[PDB]
């Protein structure tokens, strides 16, 4: 993550990231709404930054110091590099919909009236289309992943120190390359969870009430598209066993 | 410190969003209570030994049947839970939860929780359950419950009062021990 960002989205809420003469202003189902909007984003800021550890920390890292076998490092991390290209695109609308919303003056006071049309872009056409199809490819691929790296991990001694040497740092703890995995996986389910809650503070305007009910028949139509799109890989796994 | 890694399980009524938050917060969510739990790796010592817990929820994957079992492998702990001021969620303990933690989690411990145990004494809690002629779930039914699913133990804990919470978190620790 990049600094300007990481203090944009310190605080534990929104209510605690505006300044408190901003805050007095507004009525509390407003507050509430927002604090909720601010969790999304934080956890979208979260999330490409689980993906930017698997690029550029592991990925790159066992491309660059490794002698491994070719396309191992990609049966390690499975469709990464698109992963990180659509949530960084979907980050970047959300930051610069924040940044559009700011008071003149003001790097941290700011109020996001539409957030429903934004969520109905991104999952809805190519956009959705393309998040399903990357998420059936990577969840059917996650099983042999985590076994990939646990047979390197105890037959390779070089990337047993390697992996020692990169998740040793304090910021690293709950970030080693299993945890990444699972962390990317669990992402798309939280999105209903925060769109139902952001929804339920958003009655105020029809428009938006409306939008954000789109939203969340749409997520959850990608997520069944997704749960029905997977069938597990095994390293190994015979026809006979697949075709039974 | 050895790894060991926590899965907590149950229905989305469970509570075990507000139970995983509260436990690996520090300071207590007065301001705002997380929609979401991302992960967490806890530092815990318990009877002289050092785990590093890693902590994890299902919360989100109730409804999808082939993305939730992705969240167990190599668990070491299961943590069971059902909410008190709600005896369906119960209910749903025996045939639903139970037989996919042991296909998935063979030989696993599994802790039945019995979660916000401060509304068993709440006043809205037992009049809107009087309606549908329930009441809170009774200890002895907790741990009947626990019992008959061959759960390793019966705790209970209140995510908002924090009783019981560290409580819960180290005997789990305990069980993936073992
Ligand atoms: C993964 C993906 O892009 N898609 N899943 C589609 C679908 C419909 C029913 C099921 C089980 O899956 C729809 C969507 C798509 C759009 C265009 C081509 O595929
Ligand atoms: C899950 C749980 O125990 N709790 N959730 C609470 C809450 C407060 C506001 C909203 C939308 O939900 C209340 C309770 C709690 C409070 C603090 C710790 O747990």
């Amino acid at each position: 993550s990049m600094e300007m960002d990481e203090k944009d989205f310190a605080a534990d809420s929104w209510s605690l990231a505006v300044d408190s003469s901003f805050l007095q202003q507004h009525k509390k189902e407003v507050m509430k709404q927002q604090d909720v909007i601010y969790e999304l984003i934080q956890t979208e800021l979260h999330h490409v930054r689980t993906l930017k550890i698997m690029t550029r920390l592991f990925r790159t890292g066992m491309l660059e110091e490794l002698h491994l076998e070719p396309g191992v490092v990609q049966g390690l991390f499975p469709c990464v590099d698109e992963l990180s290209d659509i949530h960084t695109r979907f980050l970047s609308q959300l930051l610069e919909r924040r940044r559009q919303a700011l008071c003149p003056g003001s790097t941290r006071n700011f109020v996001i009236h539409r957030l429903g049309d934004l969520l109905i872009s991104q999952f809805s056409g190519p956009s959705a289309e393309q998040m399903c199809k990357t998420y059936s490819e990577f969840c059917s691929r996650h099983s042999k992943a985590l076994k990939l790296y646990k047979e390197l991990y105890a037959r390779d001694k070089r990337f047993q120190q390697f992996i020692r040497k990169v998740t040793r740092p304090a910021v690293l703890k709950r970030h080693g390359v299993q945890e990444c995995i699972l962390l990317v996986t669990q992402r798309i389910t939280k999105y209903p969870l925060l769109i139902s809650r952001i929804l339920q503070h958003s009655h105020g305007i029809e428009e938006e009430r409306q939008d954000l009910t789109t939203a969340l028949g749409l997520v959850k139509e990608l997520l069944s598209n997704v749960d029905e799109g997977i069938y597990q890989l095994e390293k190994g796994a015979r026809l006979q066993e697949i075709y039974n | 410190a050895i790894r060991k890694k926590l899965v907590i399980v149950g229905d989305g009524a469970c509570g075990k969003t507000c139970l995983l938050i509260v436990f690996s917060k520090d300071q207590f969510p007065e301001v705002y209570v997380p929609t979401v739990f991302e992960n967490y790796v806890a530092d815990i010592e318990v009877d002289g030994k050092q785990v590093e817990l890693a902590l994890w929820d299902t919360a989100g994957q109730e409804d999808y049947d082939r993305l939730r079992p992705l969240s167990y492998p190599d668990t070491d702990v299961i943590l069971m839970c059902f909410s008190i001021d709600s005896p369906d969620s119960l209910e749903n303990i025996p045939e639903k939860w139970t037989p996919e933690v042991k296909h998935f989690c063979p030989n696993v411990p599994i802790i039945l929780v019995g979660n916000k145990k401060d509304l068993r004494n709440d006043e809205h809690t037992r009049r809107e359950l009087a309606k549908m002629k329930q009441e809170p779930v009774k200890p002895e039914e907790g741990r009947d419950m626990a019992n008959r699913i061959g759960a390793f133990g019966y705790m209970e804990c209140s995510a908002k009062t924090k009783d019981g919470v560290r409580e819960v978190f180290e005997m789990a620790t305990r069980a993936a021990l073992q």
